């Protein structure tokens, strides 16, 4: 079906309409709207060995350490110790099913910290003398990267949106919520190591086939790109006149962007130059600041507009891997008690194909239009509406 | 027994060789005008038996079945070389009467070209007026030389001229004389005298007195007198000094020009950077107005269809006010024989065959007298830059490790360390007038060279004429009639013929960005290979290596290689291995069987295997990996003390092992660069008690987020006084640590990172160079950050020479009197913003 723009507006007194039933429902308590609790992990608290005892035959330190991460949850401990307490597993485990089971260990245990952060059991000072620790940054850039393939990416994939992952939007999932204080107490103190972690980040990501491509990347997997990365963070004047292995810099990173300007050539190296490019500005401004192509070529608009796209599509996936599940919202993701049975609820037919038409509106409405942009923006969004408007009844 | 008679063979074979590469560079030092085919035919021939015997010793070398075969070679070998003897002597006459006149100078008429013609010359002949007449006023300063120092014709005579014509009723005496390049001392020597008075030494040319007391001739003739002598195109400076002695008495108000194609000799006068006068390529828009004066009748959008024809073909000459003359007399029998046909054959065939043409030649012999006053053991250096495709950088580092694989490089004192020998061949080539450099690697030396256009193609059909190297080029799509005599191919853009049937006797081979490599081409069937080149490729297929014995040279970067075989270690002979951008990250345990090398050039991505210790002769390692690694294996490090350049960089290894690898390095002593790499860290390697090798220039350091406690106390002006280079980051800082770094003598990088103050709540203090006065005499490159240099830490008189300076300004201190700026400073110190801050 080749659906139109479903043209609507949001106005004063339509915002609280069904941002009302979003303040309270099942979704969108850990999420929020572009157009601006503890018994639910506890619960799998319970579940954590749902499954381990079933194959202990090798097998015997996932028990092991399952039932020592339970200990670990509900007992109190003092923050100069349960540190120490939890950093026993974290250091220990170096790495089929076994690591579908390691992976649980280790993100489970580290959700603690946070939890108890968020009722100030833990200080706020003992948390940054924690944070700057090198170890655990390379932990957790790893760890996200996994979570989030264990579950969403098998369904990712059958919708379409698995060629549209931004590594930069990830906090905005209601299960990866927990990262908004890691990243902003983070870079309130230490500004450069949020954008040092967001490097390691999308340098793992690459890797483990979230932006994959049979080309080396010459931007990441090297500490002495954070070198020139990190001396022009610093003096804006470094840039002008740059020294060697900058050079090399600007003309790997200008070449990818006469890519993202072309029109004619394959769409997964777009992708990939997107993801890339996306990274840099966002973590090192003024990176690309190319003060006379962008002027004529509307870059710095251009890049707003497919960027939106992505958390467009992203929130458009969550609503499909909330229609079906009405397991799409992962394993070890929603315990079984708190699970959500077939039965249709009428508070969707109010809240749900409504939103729908709001959020392709506030699609529709500052994009600007492009031939290039078109095959970035308006063939995938169109796409979308096509797809989203031929489930909602079934 | 049978291998003894081989072995007793083998140096009659070398003393062969060594008369033949006499006779051969006795031959070649002619022009190839004078000599008659029978000597050039000889030539030939004697210069492809030279290489068979070179390819015999060189099998016999790496060998010790084989002995019978080494043995029918030679012998076989020895027969076309008897024969060939006689082929020779059955044809010669002597021609008693064949005294042909000598050939005039090529570059003499051009000295008889019209006034109203040169166009761009000035603002630089006012330029080049005043950088001398300025001391005219007041007409008794020393006397002093500028010399002129270009390449090719960009034009040195013809400037040479007009200051030579301007400014001279204002003078006594003076002297245009020429100087060829086996001048006669005697003949020079008259040339001057005749050129002061004709009168009294009219007929000076007939005596014959002596070198000397004609010499204290002219030295009586210029008493009291300003005189101006301007000599050109002298080479081999020994000539320079001789009449430099001519010139030693003080004389106020005079002073002489000089113009030649070496720097080299340049630097020998003068005695001061600041009055040689480098010449320049001409700007586009001169250049254009230049092109469009030859060719067009007064105006240049008649045309309006091959425009863009005009620009791109005036690039290929750049600047040089030969080609662009040359060119534009060539195209234009009678206005514009036809239209933008030609223009297109002309611009396909630069490169590969535009020289062989009409009323050229006379401008090829301009630019081969270079080519000719090279010494020998020279030659095959410029002919090896015809394998590189046109435009193109080319490291220099890959041009020496080649040229040493190759065999070019050789001595007999024992005191050369066999690669600052390549070095000084590629410095030899820079001054003379015939590479253009660019940029400054981490080497503290140049970057990268590249070639001028029609140069190229120049040196392109000289290697041509005989078999030094082959192209294979799409305008070209030519192959020399024999398929069997091809050494060294260098494979272009063109896929099309790549035939590999008949070349046994392949010197070496080569392949540019293309994907024909591997589909079509095959390497292992070539029984002999020196160096192999395939950088830029996509292939991981090199596993066939050991069926090949002759390797030096060995490049794979951005290769996509993913492994390398295990049987490696059958390549004895080897010199270079250089593996970066590739996807391999683990070398085989066969390396330790390897015995010879100089550089590595790896990545720290790789795991090197323990027993480092055996490469004695290693020279260079680059980015060595060092994490998780035992204490035995780190101390392996210290046992070869040969190496020069070490780089380096680590995140698992921070213990007192890191100290005993921190006193291994002094046990060498031949360092001349180091720099290490880590991550936001104190430094727990360098202790305050340890003596640094005597040589050291570079000591960079890549890391900013690592630090310092404070400046190490062994950095000193007693040791390591070699630096030229800084490239320090520590947490802390002292307005003594400057006063300390301003006792040492060169220092000619500075770079300097306070973790501080842009990591921690701190101020931005004012450090004070208390003691002394100047502490750098030439320091050409200074930063500091996070550190407060104001323009006031000394008058002018402290950095005679100093183009770049950074430091960090607080917002406070505007209205402080701590920066009373205003003054100009001694060097170009006019180009500066600074970070201020709030
Ligand atoms: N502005 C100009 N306009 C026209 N022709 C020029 C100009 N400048 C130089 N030329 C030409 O360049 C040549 C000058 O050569 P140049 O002065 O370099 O000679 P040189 O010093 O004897 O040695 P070499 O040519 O080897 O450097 C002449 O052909 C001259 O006509």
């Amino acid at each position: 079906v080749n659906f139109p723009f479903p043209k609507k507006m949001i106005t004063e007194s339509n915002s609280k309409d069904i941002r009302e039933y979003l303040a309270s429902t099942f979704p969108f308590e850990q999420q929020s709207t572009i157009l601006d609790q503890l018994k639910f992990r506890q619960e799998n608290l319970a579940e954590l060995k749902d499954q381990i005892i079933l194959s202990l035959g090798n097998w015997q330190k996932l028990l092991d350490y399952t039932n020592k991460l339970d200990e670990l949850s509900n007992t109190k401990i003092s923050p100069e110790e349960f540190i120490e307490e939890i950093q026993k597993v974290l250091y220990k485990v170096k790495l089929k099913l076994y690591s579908q089971f390691n992976l649980s260990i280790q993100d489970f245990a580290l959700q603690i910290i946070h939890s108890k952060y968020k009722s100030n059991q833990i200080s706020q000072n003992d948390l940054l003398k924690l944070i700057t620790e090198d170890e655990m940054l390379k932990i957790l850039a790893k760890t996200k990267v996994l979570t989030y393939k264990m579950k969403y990416f098998d369904s990712a994939s059958k919708m379409g949106i698995n060629k549209y992952i931004s590594t930069e939007m990830m906090d905005l999932d209601w299960q990866f919520s927990h990262y908004k204080t890691f990243n902003d107490a983070l870079k309130k103190n230490k500004a450069s190591d949020s954008s040092y972690l967001g490097w390691l980040t999308h340098g793992y990501s690459i890797k483990y086939g979230l932006s994959p491509n049979n080309e080396r990347s010459m931007f990441f997997q090297d500490g002495r790109k954070y070198a020139e990365l990190y001396a022009f963070s610093k003096s804006p004047h470094r840039k002008i006149i740059p020294g060697e292995h900058l050079k090399d810099l600007l003309a790997k990173i200008n070449k990818s962007k006469g890519i993202f300007l072309d029109q004619n050539a394959l769409l997964d190296k777009r992708i990939y130059a997107f993801h890339e490019l996306n990274t840099l500005e966002t973590h090192f401004p003024g990176i690309t600041s190319s003060f006379t192509d962008d002027l004529k070529s509307n870059y710095r608009k251009k890049m707003e507009s497919v960027s939106l796209t992505c958390q467009v599509l992203q929130e458009i996936g969550n609503i499909h891997r909330f229609i079906e599940s009405k397991t799409e919202y992962g394993l070890f993701s929603i315990p079984k008690i708190f699970s959500i049975p077939i039965d249709y609820k009428h508070g969707e037919k109010e809240n749900l194909v409504s939103y729908v038409d709001f959020l392709y509106s506030t699609a529709h409405e500052r994009i600007l239009q492009d031939n290039s942009i078109n095959q970035l923006c308006l063939d995938p969004l169109q796409e979308s509406l096509n797809r989203i408007k031929s489930n909602i009844p079934v | 027994t049978l291998e003894k008679k081989v072995r007793k063979g083998i140096e009659s074979l070398i003393t062969e060789l060594k008369l033949m590469q006499a006779v051969l560079s006795k031959v070649s030092k002619v022009p190839a005008d004078q000599l008659d085919e029978g000597v050039k035919i000889w030539a030939g021939n004697v210069k492809e038996l030279s290489y068979q015997m070179e390819d015999i010793v060189d099998a016999f070398m790496v060998r010790v079945k084989d002995l019978h075969r080494i043995s029918a070679a030679l012998e076989e070998v020895v027969l076309q070389a008897k024969q060939l003897a006689e082929l020779r002597q059955r044809y010669e006459q002597e021609m008693r009467d064949t005294s042909a006149n000598t050939s005039v100078d090529p570059r003499m008429m051009a000295l008889y070209t019209d006034v109203t013609e040169l166009v761009g010359i000035e603002e630089t002949r006012d330029k080049l007026i005043n950088m001398l007449t300025e001391g005219d006023d007041w007409s008794k300063h020393p006397l002093k030389t500028i010399s002129i120092v270009g390449f090719g014709g960009l034009g040195k005579t013809t400037l040479a001229k007009a200051a030579y014509d301007k400014i001279k009723v204002q003078f006594d005496c003076g002297a245009f004389v020429s100087v060829s390049r086996n001048p006669e001392m005697k003949k020079v020597l008259k040339d001057i005298l005749y050129g002061l008075d004709k009168v009294k030494y009219e007929n000076i040319h007939n005596a014959a007195r002596d070198e000397k007391y004609l010499i204290d001739d002219i030295i009586e003739f210029l008493n009291d007198k300003r005189y101006l002598i301007v000599i050109d195109d002298i080479w081999n400076e020994k000539a320079w000094e001789l009449i430099k002695c001519a010139f030693s008495k003080k004389s106020p108000g005079s002073r002489l020009i000089t113009t030649t194609r070496n720097v080299s000799v340049s630097e020998a006068c003068c005695s001061s950077e600041d009055d040689i006068y480098r010449m320049e390529p001409l700007s586009n828009d001169v250049s254009r107005t230049l092109f469009c004066k030859r060719i067009f009748s007064q105006e240049e959008g008649c045309p309006q269809e091959l425009l863009k024809v005009s620009e791109e073909i005036l690039k290929k000459c750049g600047g040089v006010p030969l080609a662009i003359i040359t060119i534009a007399s060539l195209l234009a029998n009678k206005g514009h024989i036809k239209a933008k046909d030609e223009w297109y054959a002309l611009l396909s065939s630069i490169g590969h065959g535009l020289t062989k043409n009409r009323s050229l030649e006379q401008m090829k012999k301009i630019l081969l007298f270079s080519y000719y006053d090279l010494p020998s053991y020279l030659k095959p250096c410029l002919l090896y830059l015809s394998i590189f495709p046109e435009d193109r950088e080319i490291r220099r580092a890959r041009l020496i490790w080649r040229w040493i694989s190759e065999g070019f490089v050789y001595s007999e004192k024992q005191d050369i360390s066999l690669y600052e020998l390549g070095d000084s061949y590629f410095n030899e080539l820079v001054n003379r007038s015939m590479i253009q450099p660019i940029g400054i690697d981490d080497e503290g030396k140049v970057k990268a060279c590249r070639v001028h256009d029609m140069v190229l193609d120049l040196i392109c059909s000289l290697s041509s004429e005989e078999n030094f190297v082959t192209i294979l080029d799409d305008p070209r799509r030519k192959m020399p009639n024999s398929e069997s005599k091809v050494r060294r191919l260098s494979i272009q853009n063109s896929k099309i013929d790549v035939d590999t049937t008949r070349m046994e006797h392949m010197r070496s081979v080569t392949v540019f960005s293309d994907n024909v490599v591997g589909k079509v081409l095959d390497i292992s069937r070539f029984k002999v290979l020196r160096v192999l080149d395939l950088e830029g490729c996509h292939v991981s297929d090199v596993g066939y290596v050991g069926n090949l014995l002759h390797l030096r040279y060995l490049g794979l970067k951005g290769t996509h290689v993913k492994d390398l075989p295990m049987e490696i270690g059958k390549l004895q002979f080897l010199l270079t291995l250089d593996l970066r951008g590739t996807k391999i990250e683990v070398l085989p345990w066969s390396v330790v069987q390897l015995r010879r090398l100089m550089c590595l050039y790896v990545d720290y991505g790789m795991k090197l295997p323990s027993g480092i210790g055996n490469l004695t002769f290693l020279e260079v390692l680059d980015d060595l990996g060092l994490s998780d690694v035992d204490l035995d294996f780190v101390k392996e490090l210290g046992r070869l003390t040969k190496l020069r350049v070490l780089r380096l960089d680590f995140h698992g290894f921070d213990q007192s092992m890191g100290k005993a690898l921190e006193e291994s390095i002094s046990n060498m002593y031949k360092l001349d660069s180091l720099d290490v790499f880590v991550n936001r860290g104190l430094i727990n390697c360098l202790s305050e008690h340890w003596v640094p090798p005597p040589r050291l220039c570079r000591l960079a350091f890549p890391s900013k987020r690592s630090w310092f406690k404070t400046l190490p106390s062994w950095i000193n002006p007693s040791s390591l006084p070699l630096l030229s280079y800084l490239d320090i980051t520590l947490f802390e800082v002292r307005s003594e640590d400057i006063q300390l770094l301003g006792t040492l003598p060169a220092l000619v990088y500075l770079e300097i990172w306070n973790y501080s103050v842009f990591e921690e709540a701190h101020e931005v203090e004012a450090p004070v160079l208390s003691s002394g006065a100047a502490l750098f005499p030439c320091a050409t490159e200074c930063r500091f950050i996070g550190i407060g240099a104001v323009p006031s830490m000394f008058p002018q008189g402290a950095a005679p020479r100093l183009k770049r300076l950074w430091f960090t300004f607080p917002a406070k201190w505007i209205s402080s009197e701590n920066i009373g700026l205003g003054m100009r400073h001694l060097p170009s110190l006019q180009r500066v913003v600074v970070d201020v801050i709030s």
